[PDB]
């Protein structure tokens, strides 16, 4: 005729323009909904992933089958081979494979509730490998045959007019009506009687008895008769009058904000705390009691004045305070100083705080916006795949050639079936586009993620400079306000500072003048009180005898700052080994704990290739040997150390462990026996050594005195017995951890060793910020409060 | 399970009672002697009250059988504790609690 020519012309660019809308969107639109939904924890869900299979589904076909689809339209020719001419058709009967699958179980998915999850798994699999096998007639059938246009050898894809087999040629004679039936009639029908059936069974006992019942109560709470219950009524209650959470969730009661809750208000409430109640909006529950002034987002100064009233008087303003700012730094993935209902899912989420919100109630009645998009996901699809199955249709029933006016109703009908194909693409990038219109959660989720698109972690180029050497200033002081630094640059500082330690030699060669330096276990801020004590470490040469981790809440920046510290001044800061340093110990002990909340756990698998590294002992000027323990059953000369292995985690027996464990009697130097080496029953391990033992090691090898650590001492030190043969003290121990655990209230004490003179100094504590046990935030410090302050209201108010 | 081993002896007098509130240092550490959690590092005590339910029905216990002054240490296992729940973040499931408390004051 002549209607077609100029509708295919027509439609040949409307076509194009149409797949190019649908790429742009289609790319970015599904992308975006695959990263909302693994980045948020809180949108796993299960009824939520199968939106994503959606996407993924619908993704491969449009960077498959729309671009060669274009391709066909533009050059009127397969410049392509037979392999892809079989790929087209398969990809793109297969993609609304899982379209109208999913959305089958996704209508079956909800009707099960009102009637990753290890049973959605085999949803997910089952309707793409069925989906697939379903399209393989697709696959079969498209080759390249029977065309030759005047002359012009052309390639097209098409169905082939004659099959292999009659089962095929069934299905290219009833294409259309497989077509129609599996992909829209199925999908219709079993997605509209669910939810047909949906409604009647929500419908049915929906009020039931217990809007009666709450109705009882509301009325004997209502002393006035009101109609509404004020925050008076409210505290007539004598077991509310010691909740300190009451006047908060009376707010959340109070939905318009007037002041004063009404009968409806108050059955929503209690619907939210009901058996049957989601682990999403419990969540949301406990994230509205910190949020005071429904924006959403729990601000700085909002969380402190929270939780001013539960703490009540048991900590300092200040303290409280700190720890605000650590919660909210750490728990604000986006940088805006403040928390949205995502990050406070990812902070407790596996606390199960949300099964401690039950009370005995039901008919939570929040199906609603969930089964919304569901819903309007099978609306999307219904009204896009409608007019292309109406196309087929008209040309079934009503049309006939031998009619006369023949043209005019193919004229309508191709017009309509164009529009119809154009449609059908449209689904491909519709979802993403209705979810983000119909439901909030996707709609805050979507804002942050595209819209969106100290705290401050220092980068590599700030703590080096050009030449490689890291400059203490910046690092001291950043790290002094509770500043961290990046996951790399904390592994860069471990890493060069440990290739240091391990060319250095077992036994180290000290000359005076030095300062020598006991435990600091952690305790950072009295860390840099040492520093003044002792001189700048530039010029003033120092010695730590061990102890650099455990039983203090800033364990890595002492490590930072140390290897920073060995790594500017190798030749005059010396680092020796404590028993500490090793996985049996920080696994038992808080140092492993803080490498995970602090920085991550890769950070202490390298420190413990460093703490591996870390020298056992020192000779002090050829006179004094320097070590964290003390002397060994197996070790009678200096060389026996330097023949040593140290580059392993230290065993729980031999001369290494004798070393880093060894504690001198409790009446040393008035020993009641003459036995050197008794068993230690207060560490469990290595051995007791008496002052004989001393005595004669130190002799043996030319030695004055011992420098040790390892025992805490009120003074800081202890000056044990002068030895017979010199008249100096055979044996001394420094510790250097002012106010040891905060319970000891003791000294610190840094030993100065200057022209063989013995010199002392002592210093006291210093004010260091507060860090909730385990390195917790307040969060997880208050929700388990805050779970059992609301349902004890909860409870009070209703069961009376 | 509470277990009471004296380490300072009070006054042996005064007694704390029910309605009125209790002043205490704590130091509570696990059964391995690892320490978690002690107001002397807020250096500010702890006020509680008896009868209220304010503390674990293990640690109340306790703190009725001190005297004014008296400093002892408390055995506090999971029954009288956070049981197999335990605490999140804090305590895990099924451990035995060992606090260390002084009182102070009582009001
Ligand atoms: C900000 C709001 C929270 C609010 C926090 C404070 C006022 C600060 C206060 C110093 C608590 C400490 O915070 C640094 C910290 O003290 C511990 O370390 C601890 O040594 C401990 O065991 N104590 C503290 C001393 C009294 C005994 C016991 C306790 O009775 O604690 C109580 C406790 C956990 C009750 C649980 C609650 C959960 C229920 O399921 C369970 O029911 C069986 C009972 C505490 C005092 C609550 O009444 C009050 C709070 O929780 C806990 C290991 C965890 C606890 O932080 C939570
Ligand atoms: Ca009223
Ligand atoms: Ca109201
Ligand atoms: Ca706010
Ligand atoms: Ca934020
Ligand atoms: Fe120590
Ligand atoms: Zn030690």
């Amino acid at each position: 005729c002549q209607g077609p020519i100029e509708i295919k012309e027509t439609f040949k660019y409307i076509n194009t323009v149409v797949s190019c809308l649908v790429f742009v969107l289609g790319i970015i639109g599904n992308s975006t909904l695959l990263y909302i939904i693994y980045k948020n924890k809180c949108m796993r869900n299960g009824p939520n992933i199968l939106i994503a299979s959606l996407a993924l589904g619908d993704l491969l076909h449009i960077v498959i089958a729309i671009p060669i689809n274009v391709y066909k339209l533009l050059a009127e020719d397969w410049p392509f081979g037979a392999e892809m001419c079989k790929l087209v058709p398969f990809i793109q009967k297969a993609s609304v494979g899982i379209t109208v699958l999913s959305l089958c179980a996704l209508s079956i998915d909800r009707y099960r509730a009102v009637a990753v999850p290890k049973w959605t798994a085999v949803e997910i699999v089952l309707i793409w490998v069925v989906s697939v096998v379903l399209a393989v007639p697709e696959a079969i059938g498209f080759d390249i045959i029977t065309m030759d246009y005047k002359g012009s050898y052309l390639r097209i894809c098409l169905l082939h007019p004659v099959q292999k087999t009659a089962f095929m040629q069934f299905y290219a004679t009833a294409k259309d009506w497989w077509l129609f039936s599996f992909y829209f009639c199925l999908p219709l029908a079993i997605t509209a009687f669910f939810y047909t059936l949906m409604t009647c069974e929500m419908l049915r006992k929906k009020d039931a008895d217990e809007i009666k019942r709450l109705g009882k109560r509301f009325k004997k709470l209502d002393l006035d008769n009101s109609g509404s219950l004020s925050v008076e009524e409210f505290m007539s209650l004598p077991e509310l009058q010691q909740n300190p959470l009451v006047q908060r969730v009376i707010d959340i009661f109070d939905t318009d904000g007037n002041g004063e809750v009404d009968f409806k208000e108050f059955i929503e409430g209690v619907s939210q705390f009901s058996v049957k109640g989601d682990k999403e909006q419990k969540l949301r529950f406990a994230f509205r009691i910190y949020d005071m002034d429904k924006d959403g987002y729990i601000s700085n100064g909002e969380l402190f004045q929270v939780l001013k009233m539960m703490v009540g008087n048991n900590l300092k303003d200040t303290q409280l305070q700190q720890i605000v700012d650590k919660t909210i730094i750490n728990a604000d993935k986006d940088g805006d100083g403040r928390i949205s209902f995502e990050e406070f899912c990812a902070v407790v989420g596996g606390l199960d705080i949300h099964k401690k919100m039950v009370v005995d109630v039901d008919h939570l009645k929040q199906r609603r916006e969930v089964a919304k998009t569901v819903f309007c996901l099978v609306l999307v699809f219904a009204l896009c795949w409608l007019p292309l199955h109406l196309a087929r249709i008209l040309k079934l029933t009503l049309y006939n050639q031998n009619d006369p006016n023949r043209c005019e109703l193919l004229s309508f009908l191709l017009v309509l079936d164009y529009i119809g194909i154009n449609m059908a693409s449209l689904n491909s990038c519709a979802n993403p586009i209705a979810l983000y219109l119909v439901s909030k959660r996707f709609k805050n989720a979507f804002k942050s993620a595209l819209c969106c698109w100290p705290s401050h972690r220092l980068t590599a180029k700030e703590v080096f400079d050009n030449d490689g050497k890291p400059r203490v200033d910046i690092l001291k002081a950043h790290l002094m306000k509770e500043g961290r630094l990046e996951e790399t640059v904390a592994l860069r500082i471990i890493t060069e500072g440990a290739s240091i330690l391990r060319q250095e030699k077992n036994l180290l060669d000290i000359d005076a003048p030095v300062t020598v330096c006991g435990d600091i276990h952690g305790q950072f801020f009295d860390l840099m009180k040492l520093f003044e004590v002792g001189g700048s470490p530039a010029n003033t040469r120092y010695l730590f005898l061990g102890d650099y981790v455990d039983r203090g809440y800033f364990s890595i920046e002492c490590v930072l700052y140390l290897w920073a510290l060995k790594i500017l001044y190798p030749k005059t800061l010396f680092l020796l080994r404590g028993n500490h340093e090793c996985r049996h110990l920080t696994e038992y002990f808080t140092f492993k704990q803080e490498c995970k909340i602090k920085y991550s756990e890769r950070v202490y698998d390298a420190c413990m290739d460093a703490f591996d590294c870390l020298p056992l002992a020192a000779l002090m000027n050829q006179q004094f040997l320097c070590v964290h323990g003390g002397l060994s059953p197996e070790i009678n000369t200096l060389d026996d150390i330097r023949k040593l292995d140290r580059f392993k985690e230290p065993p729980a027996y031999g001369p290494m462990c004798d070393i880093l464990w060894s504690d001198p009697l409790e009446d040393f130097g008035n020993e009641k026996t003459q036995e050197h080496f008794t068993h230690n029953t207060v560490r469990g391990c290595s051995y007791f050594y008496s002052y004989p033992a001393v005595c004669e090691f130190l002799q043996h090898n030319n030695l004055l005195s011992i420098l040790r650590a390892h025992e805490a001492q009120d003074a800081g030190y202890r000056m044990y017995r002068k030895s017979q043969t010199t008249g100096f003290p055979s044996l001394i121990t420094i510790f250097s951890a002012p106010n040891y655990l905060d319970v000891y209230n003791n000294k610190a004490a840094v030993l100065k060793y200057e022209n063989n003179v013995m010199n002392i100094r002592q210093f006291n504590c210093s004010p260091h910020p507060y860090w909730l046990p385990n390195f917790m935030d307040v969060f997880t410090w208050s929700l388990p409060f805050v779970g059992e302050k609301v349902t004890e209201m909860l409870v009070n108010v209703l069961n009376l | 399970g509470v277990e009471i081993e004296t380490i300072s002896p009070g006054d042996g007098r005064t007694f704390p009672k029910k309605g009125q509130t209790c002043v205490v240092h704590y130091t509570g550490m696990l059964q391995n002697g690892k320490k978690f959690d002690s107001s002397r590092d807020r250096n500010k005590p702890f006020k509680f009250r008896i009868g209220k339910q304010e503390v674990i029905k293990g640690f109340e216990e306790g703190a009725a059988q001190m005297s004014l002054g008296q400093r002892a240490k408390l055995t506090c296992t999971p029954d009288v504790a956070y049981g197999a729940t335990g605490h999140p973040g804090v305590i895990p499931p099924n451990a035995t609690l060992i606090f260390d408390v002084e009182l102070l004051n009582l009001e």
